[PDB]
């Protein structure tokens, strides 16, 4: 008879059931562990109030990392470390609107160029030892032949102009491989970018940074120590750099067409 | 000690996990001869 | 044979029908034909699965070739 | 344009590192570490030491045994020869037994080479899941690797063993080949009417497409604030940078909700995982409780009604 | 020798792991016994489907009280 | 003799290591030549001596690869 | 509402098109001018679907169906109850499409960050494009792209697939398949190991990076590394698509026989 | 000492675990020919 | 030479791994072991069916318990 | 410089004895095995 | 420079107690052999 | 540039004993084609 029906309920179709509620319940644990950084969050109310506010669904209970070498304990989610002191100015009157520098946008900590607050420790190895460092600290590294050594190379700035020299190169000990160079600037500071915003030509013996300007090697922020980087640090200089994407030129955030 | 336990608490556990073991091989045993009562299977 | 399919198979061959012509084309022996397919050469104490191979009849498939 | 960190432009190398230090009583490392220029354009550079035990030789040794198995039977199929083997490869193989045979142990010739080769691939599939668990766990870390590789273990089984059992033959599972694995697939979706209409398969289909867009769109994110150190998730999980930042107000902005830098990690266990349990869920209903899932689904209100305007007369009712 | 020539064997402990051993053990036996008897369960000593002492779904359709239902249909 | 200092084999080669891979490849060795003799006429499990035990199939052919699934179990297919 | 941390990135800049005109934030969304545009192409077309299903036979989520036009047509203009609608929504869905990956880029840019993901984009357009448009040109009609339709674009599929006798046989549906199935196996390694890294076992510190190369160098022999597995990541999800798309160029525009006879290629190469 | 046992530890060891073995053979045995009473093989 | 040719043969281990080498005899002597067994056993040689010195299955098949049972 | 196991020399005459030992007992009762098998169900 | 560590000594004792152990395993093999060739010839 | 540490006198003596090895693999290699050509002549 090709299609007859015995009976209507079935396994496959109490099972395909049961599917439907095992998702529909991962989605709920899983929505709720993203909300371990970033909440409270702030919702703007009428007339300007702001107050937090959590979600659907709710935040969880906090739980703990204990960091290796008495690196101390982190709960999340947690207190928070304060913001710094960035000015901005909103452009258009509601709670939606953009915001605009208020000072020199390259020394602001504001958009691209902002950056947070980390500890004032290095990163460490499996040993103890710090993980980012120069290569003359770590006696053992060598750039393999077959590979253009920049030790030496210029740095081109986005504009045509040279920002410095390169002097040194930074490893990363835990995974063997290059993360900053080290250049001194044209005010003979000593300044890091970092290696992947930096196109090597090995024949022109440069380095292209099209990110800032020339000029603009002499206000990278600088290390206390120059034998060790903290996680601080790595951010302010990383931001740095990154602010001059939007900022370097005054038409780099104006609309292409 | 690899366990932290001395000796007196592992006597402790023994005691209490071989009575348990033996009560539940009994209830087993009482299960089977119900079931050859009912559908005997060789 | 012919004669046969002519008139009692018209289901299948509908008032067009078939001559010499249909399959021997000006030839005693005709072009496509199939006889029962032993396989390739294998161990002698190894029976035939009838699959595996190229398999030139069914369209180059590792399907069963006969 | 500006440097994408597809290749690594400088290598550097320091002697190789032997590796954390195991509990005591462990065996010691096998291999000389060498190092490859290649590799390391794109990744790390070090090839070894490797660590063998007691689990890690009984595999390897149980695996070696079927590929031996599975490799002659291949060979032989074409008279031992091997210009033979190498011109008609994709479409050799090792067959299951014949259907007839029931669950009974056939002669060696008729199927039970087959069987000895997937005994021996089961064992060496089991041994490996306890060398995964015991090395994850002997270094202190969470045993995350073993809960996902037995699904996948689970999958294997189902097809191949646990379903050929319930349906009462070793002919119903597929053979080891390439073009004749193929065969198989296509097979079981025409006699047991049309997979597409199996709706485990299409939930397994949804998270297999899934699991491509998550991760194109983790690769993609973690790539594109490499510039911020953020390749380095440890310590953007335990101490939060701009890199995360940034990575989580991207997603925020375009579509609405995100996840942080730990969370997505579940999201991509979870959506690697649903895939191959409703894979096992799909196979291990078909045949033993749906005989033909298109006329499940019409039952069920799921297929469309094409217009028909004819009449076509089946010729068994004539 | 062949008299006293397994005196040293309990010193085997102090190369292999107690515990792992027993573990070892413990698992490999679990695993044998299922196969064992799935290999005995196919074969013709199989005595689950033999129908010995008597075969029960048999024994359930024939019934009298199914027997004069099913005849009233 | 020629095979005097034998002993020192173990200086080398550890013997941890030897008695894993011995253990291991014994095994599954028992368990290889057991089936293979189980896939032969040699089989002793369903060989009918001394009796046959199973309510077996009256008339069971040799089977073909082009067959469908049985409808009971069976043992005796020579 | 605002994250803890959000509101210094908040800043105006990095536009294509518009200017200073669509730049602001709707809730947690960003609009901008594409944002405009994507909302209203994906709502017109998502209405057109609807009234495609209520001039249909039933309003069932699973047998809803709009099809394109007949071979006839051509690359020509269809009548609207007769596949027009069908072109209507396919404008629609291009433009919704390309919108979504334009406002990716602006978001991007207004933060700092590479352009890896909607370059990753554009290959699931670049698929969708090739069954919609270039497939349809190279063999001369409309209607060979599928049915809007759940349920009802597997109809197609399965008969395309079957118009080349065994489409298994493939070869660029093999390698795609071989990427999509790595993939898989790849992401559930990668999820476990930084799982297990910072969950570890109960009373013990979080692991390092020399634990995460211990770990596979113990068990495999080679651990690729915590920067390249994201990259390898980025590579194996196009290709699957890449392969996708050229797999469906080749059928019907580059071969019409059954795919088996394409392999044959090889066994008749005169060196065995 | 490579897993840490000292040589009286082994010898303790090494008593309990054949008495074990032995144990266990004799429940095998057993069980063997009951199954040889119910449905001999050979 | 032709019977100095071989003198200083024992130098060998002096650029030969002893414990590489042993290892990879043994595994290769397993390895071809398998292999040569089960290629002799696929051929006209094959000692485990030849029905030689009886066959067995025949044997079970035809005892007076099997067939009187048989016989109904 | 070369591999070694950080066995002595009588350490490893100790492991050899008992090895060997071992090795005879487990033979005995293979052959053992086989002589059974033989008087049941000869092969050759 | 390639080497192992063993000095020429060492390499003298391992050569004899290897080529002894290959003789005798290749004398049990030739006797398999013989006595599989007076049960079933192969040539 | 590329050396393997080898002086001139041990490049010698290594020469020596392959040369040596590899004539006698070939003795071997001609009486077992004799044999093989005495009872089935392929050609
Ligand atoms: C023809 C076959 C018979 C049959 C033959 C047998 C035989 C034989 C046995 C069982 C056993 C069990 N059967 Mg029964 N059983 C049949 C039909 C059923 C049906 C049904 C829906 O048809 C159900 C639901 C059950 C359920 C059960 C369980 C209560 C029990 C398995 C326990 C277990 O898994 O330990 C797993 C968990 C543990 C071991 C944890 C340890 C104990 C912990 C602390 C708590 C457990 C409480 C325990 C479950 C209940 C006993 C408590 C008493 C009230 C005192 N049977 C049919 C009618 N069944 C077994 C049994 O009774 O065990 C004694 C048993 O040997
Ligand atoms: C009988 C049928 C044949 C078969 C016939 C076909 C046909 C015909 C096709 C394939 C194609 C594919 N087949 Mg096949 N295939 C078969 C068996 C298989 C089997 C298997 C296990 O047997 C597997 C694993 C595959 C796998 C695959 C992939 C290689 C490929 C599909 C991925 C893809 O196209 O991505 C590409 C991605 C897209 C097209 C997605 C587009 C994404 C767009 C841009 C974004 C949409 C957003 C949306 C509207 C927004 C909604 C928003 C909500 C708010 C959430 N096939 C059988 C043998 N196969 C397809 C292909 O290769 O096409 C290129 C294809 O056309
Ligand atoms: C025709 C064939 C016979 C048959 C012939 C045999 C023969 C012969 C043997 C068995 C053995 C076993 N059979 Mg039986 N068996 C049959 C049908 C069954 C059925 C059933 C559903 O039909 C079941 C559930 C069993 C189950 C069992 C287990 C009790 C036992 C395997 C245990 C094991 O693997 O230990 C592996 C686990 C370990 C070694 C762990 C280490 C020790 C642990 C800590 C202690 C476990 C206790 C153990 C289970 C025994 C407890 C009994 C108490 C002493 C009272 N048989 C049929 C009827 N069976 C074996 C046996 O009894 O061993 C003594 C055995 O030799
Ligand atoms: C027609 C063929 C015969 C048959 C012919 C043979 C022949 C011939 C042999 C066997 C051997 C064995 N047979 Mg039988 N066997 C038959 C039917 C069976 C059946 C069954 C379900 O029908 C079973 C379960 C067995 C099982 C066994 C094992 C006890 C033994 C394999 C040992 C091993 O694997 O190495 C395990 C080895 C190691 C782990 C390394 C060395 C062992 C050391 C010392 C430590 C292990 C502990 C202990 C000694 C383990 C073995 C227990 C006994 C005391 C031997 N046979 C039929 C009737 N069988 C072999 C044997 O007897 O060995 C002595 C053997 O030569
Ligand atoms: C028709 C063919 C004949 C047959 C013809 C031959 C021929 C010819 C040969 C064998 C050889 C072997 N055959 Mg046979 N063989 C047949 C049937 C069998 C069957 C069976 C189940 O049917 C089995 C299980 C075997 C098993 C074996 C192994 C013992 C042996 C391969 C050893 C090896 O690989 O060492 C690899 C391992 C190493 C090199 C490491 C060192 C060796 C270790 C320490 C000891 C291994 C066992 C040893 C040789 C014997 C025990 C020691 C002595 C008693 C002193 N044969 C049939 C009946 N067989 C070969 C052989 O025995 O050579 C000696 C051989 O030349
Ligand atoms: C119709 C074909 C003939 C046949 C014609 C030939 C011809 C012709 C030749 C052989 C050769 C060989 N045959 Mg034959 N052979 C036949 C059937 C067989 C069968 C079988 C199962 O049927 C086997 C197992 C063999 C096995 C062998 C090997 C002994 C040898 C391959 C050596 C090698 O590869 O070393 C390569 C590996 C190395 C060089 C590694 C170095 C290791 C060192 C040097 C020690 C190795 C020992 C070595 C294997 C043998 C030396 C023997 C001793 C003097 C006892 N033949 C049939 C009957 N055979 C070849 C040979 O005799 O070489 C002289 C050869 O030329
Ligand atoms: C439509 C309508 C009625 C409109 C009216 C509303 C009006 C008027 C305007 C609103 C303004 C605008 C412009 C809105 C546009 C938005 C609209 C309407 C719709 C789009 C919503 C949309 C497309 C959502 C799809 C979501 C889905 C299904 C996602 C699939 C993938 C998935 C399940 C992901 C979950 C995992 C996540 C969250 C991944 C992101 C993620 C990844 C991938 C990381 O790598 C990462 C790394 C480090 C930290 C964080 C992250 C991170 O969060
Ligand atoms: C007298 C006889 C001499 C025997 C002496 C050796 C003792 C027996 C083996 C020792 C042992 O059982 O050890 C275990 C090896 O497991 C293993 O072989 C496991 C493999 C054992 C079984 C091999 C065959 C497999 C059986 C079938 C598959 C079982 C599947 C179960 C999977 C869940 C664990 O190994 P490790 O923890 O890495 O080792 C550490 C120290 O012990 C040695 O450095
Ligand atoms: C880039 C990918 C494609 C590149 C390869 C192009 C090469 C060959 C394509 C031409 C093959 C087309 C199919 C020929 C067979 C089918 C019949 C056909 O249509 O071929 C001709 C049309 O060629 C045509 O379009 C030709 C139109 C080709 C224009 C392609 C340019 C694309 C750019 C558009 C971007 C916006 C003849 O047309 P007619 O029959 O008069 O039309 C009648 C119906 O269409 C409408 O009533
Ligand atoms: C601290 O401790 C110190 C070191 C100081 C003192 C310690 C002393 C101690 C505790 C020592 C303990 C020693 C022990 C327990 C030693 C155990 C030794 C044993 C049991 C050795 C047995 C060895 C068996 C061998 C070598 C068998 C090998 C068989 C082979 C290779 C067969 C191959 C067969 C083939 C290829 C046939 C295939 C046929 C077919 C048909 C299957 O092929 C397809
Ligand atoms: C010439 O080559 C040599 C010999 C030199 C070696 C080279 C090896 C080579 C080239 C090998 C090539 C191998 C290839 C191409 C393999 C292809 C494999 C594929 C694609 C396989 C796909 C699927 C197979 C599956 C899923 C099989 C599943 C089987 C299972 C789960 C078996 C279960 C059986 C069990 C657990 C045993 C029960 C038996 C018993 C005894 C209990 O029954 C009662
Ligand atoms: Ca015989």
């Amino acid at each position: 008879e090709f299609g007859y029906i015995t009976q209507y309920f079935d396994l496959a179709q109490v099972t395909l059931w049961a599917f439907w509620l095992s998702l529909l319940s991962v989605i709920f644990f899983n929505r709720r562990e993203d909300k371990r950084e970033g909440y409270p969050q702030e919702a703007v109310q009428i007339f300007g109030k702001t107050i937090l506010t959590e979600g659907f669904p709710f935040m969880p209970a906090p739980k703990t990392f204990k960091l290796p070498h008495n690196g101390g304990d982190v709960v999340k989610p947690g207190p928070e470390r304060p913001q710094y002191d960035f000015k901005l100015e909103q452009v258009d009157r509601f709670a939606g609107a953009a915001y605009r520098p208020v000072g020199n946008p390259m020394l602001a900590g504001v958009g691209p160029g902002a950056y947070a607050v980390r500890a004032n420790k290095p990163d460490l190895t499996n040993a103890g030892d710090p993980r980012i460092v120069p290569m003359r600290v770590a006696k053992h590294f060598a750039v393999v032949d077959k590979d253009p050594d920049p030790r030496g190379m210029t740095v081109i700035g986005a504009d045509g102009q040279v920002g410095g020299k390169v002097t040194e190169i930074w490893v990363d000990r835990a995974e063997p491989q290059v993360r900053y160079l080290e250049l001194e600037a044209g005010n003979k500071k000593k300044v890091l970018v970092p290696i992947a915003l930096c196109v090597i030509k090995g024949q022109k013996r440069e380095v292209k940074v099209r990110s800032i300007n020339g000029i603009h090697f002499n206000d990278v922020p600088t290390l206390s120590n120059y034998d060790q980087i903290t996680l601080a640090e790595e951010d302010k200089v990383s931001a740095y750099y990154g602010a001059g994407t939007l900022y370097a030129t005054p038409n780099r955030a104006e609309s292409v067409l | 000690s690899t366990t932290g336990l001395t000796e007196a608490e592992s006597k402790e556990f023994h005691g209490i996990f071989m009575a348990s073991m033996t009560l539940w091989f009994g209830l087993v045993v009482l299960a089977h001869i119900l079931s050859w009562l009912y559908r005997p299977w060789l | 044979m012919t004669r046969d399919t002519n008139s009692n198979w018209t289901g299948h061959v509908a008032d067009t029908g078939v001559t010499c012509y249909t399959c021997h084309r000006g030839k005693p022996v005709p072009e496509h034909v199939w006889t029962t397919d032993p396989g390739p050469d294998i161990p002698s104490v190894f029976p035939s699965n009838g699959q595996n191979t190229i398999g030139y009849n069914v369209a180059y498939t590792a399907l069963p070739f006969d | 344009p500006e440097y994408q960190n597809i290749f690594n432009k400088v290598q550097v190398r320091e002697p190789a590192y032997p590796g954390v230090e195991l509990p005591k009583g462990s065996l010691p490392r096998v291999g000389k570490p060498i190092f490859s220029y290649w590799l390391g354009k794109i990744g790390d550079a070090q090839i070894g030491p490797l660590y063998l035990g007691g689990w890690g030789i009984a595999s390897l040794i149980s695996g070696f045994i079927a590929l031996e198995v599975i490799g002659l039977n291949m060979l032989a199929s074409v008279g031992w020869d091997p210009r033979l083997f190498l011109k008609e490869f994709f479409w050799l193989g090792l067959e299951p037994p014949p259907p007839a045979y029931g669950l009974s142990i056939p002669p060696l010739a008729e199927g039970g080479w087959w069987l000895i080769a997937g005994l021996f691939l089961t064992m060496s599939l089991l041994l490996w899941w306890v060398r995964v668990y015991k090395r994850a766990k002997d270094l202190g870390m969470g045993t995350h690797l073993s809960w996902a590789f037995a699904v996948a273990i689970l999958f294997f089984l189902t097809l191949g063993f646990i379903r050929p059992v319930l349906m009462g033959s070793w002919g119903e599972a597929p053979p080891f080949g390439i073009f004749p694995h193929l065969d198989w697939t296509a097979a079981i979706s025409i006699r047991y009417g049309n997979f597409y209409y199996n709706p485990f398969h299409g939930l397994s289909i949804a998270f297999m497409y899934g699991s491509a867009v998550l991760f194109a769109m983790h690769g993609g994110t973690i790539l594109a604030v490499s510039r911020y150190g953020g390749d380095r998730e440890i310590d953007q999980i335990t101490d939060r940078g701009t890199a995360a930042e940034r990575a989580m107000l991207f997603w925020r902005w375009c579509m609405g909700f995100n996840a942080s830098m730990e969370s997505i990690h579940r999201w991509a266990w979870w959506f690697a995982v649903f895939c191959i349990i409703n894979s096992i869920l799909g196979i291990i209903l078909t045949g033993t409780v749906v005989d033909n899932w298109y006329l499940w689904a019409v039952k069920h209100g799921v297929a469309p009604s094409y217009p028909s305007e004819l009449t076509i007369d089946n010729p068994y009712l004539t | 020798m062949n008299a006293k020539s397994f005196d040293g064997m309990h010193k085997l402990w102090m190369i292999m792991n107690p515990v792992s051993t027993l573990w070892a053990i413990f698992i490999f036996q679990i695993f044998l016994g299922l196969l064992i008897h799935m290999v005995v369960l196919s074969s013709d000593l199989n005595w689950h489907d033999d129908q010995i002492p008597v075969g029960y779904q048999l024994q359930g359709e024939t019934l009298p009280v199914n027997l004069e239902m099913k005849a009233a249909q | 003799d020629n095979f005097t200092g034998t002993y020192k084999m173990w200086m080398f080669i550890d013997p941890r290591r030897a008695l894993l891979f011995i253990a291991s490849f014994q095994i599954l060795l028992g368990i290889l030549i057991h089936m293979i003799v189980l896939g032969s006429d040699l089989n002793w499990h369903s060989d009918g001596i001394p009796k046959f035990y199973f309510p077996n199939a009256a008339e069971a052919s040799a089977p073909i690869d082009m067959s469908p699934i049985p409808s009971a179990r069976n043992f005796k297919f020579d | 509402a605002l994250l803890n941390f959000e509101k210094k990135y908040r800043v105006r800049g990095g536009t294509l098109v518009g200017g200073d005109l669509f730049d602001f934030w709707v809730g947690p969304f960003y609009v901008g001018f594409f944002g405009v545009s994507a909302v209203f192409f994906a709502t017109l077309g998502t209405m057109l679907i609807l009234f495609g299903a209520a001039i249909g036979p039933t309003l069932n989520i699973w047998q809803i169906s709009i099809a394109p036009p007949d071979l006839s047509v051509g690359l020509g203009f269809a009548p609207i109850r007769e596949g027009g609608l069908w072109q209507v929504i396919t404008i629609c869905a291009v433009g919704a499409f390309v919108s979504w990956a334009l406002r990716q880029v602006e978001i991007a840019r207004k933060l700092g960050m590479g352009l890896h993901v909607p370059f990753a984009f554009s290959f699931a357009i670049l698929a969708y494009l090739t069954l919609v448009f270039f497939r349809p040109v190279l063999l001369g009609a409309w209607g060979h792209a599928f049915p809007y339709g759940l349920f009802s674009h597997l109809d197609w599929v399965s008969n395309v697939g079957y118009q080349t006798l065994h489409f298994h046989y493939n070869p660029a549906h093999m390698l795609a398949i071989s990427f999509f199935f790595i993939n898989t196996l790849a992401l559930a390694m990668h999820g476990s190991l930084i799982l297990s890294v910072v969950n570890p076992q109960k009373g013990e510190e979080v692991k390092t990076a020399e634990h995460e190369n211990t770990v596979f160098r113990d068990i495999v022999g080679y651990s690729i590394g915590a920067l390249a597995i994201h990259r390898l990541g980025l590579f194996l999800a196009i290709n699957a698509a890449f392969w996708s798309a050229v797999c469906m160029i080749l059928t019907g525009p580059f071969w019409t026989r059954g795919w088996p006879e394409w392999w044959m290629w090889w066994p008749n190469l005169p060196i065995w």
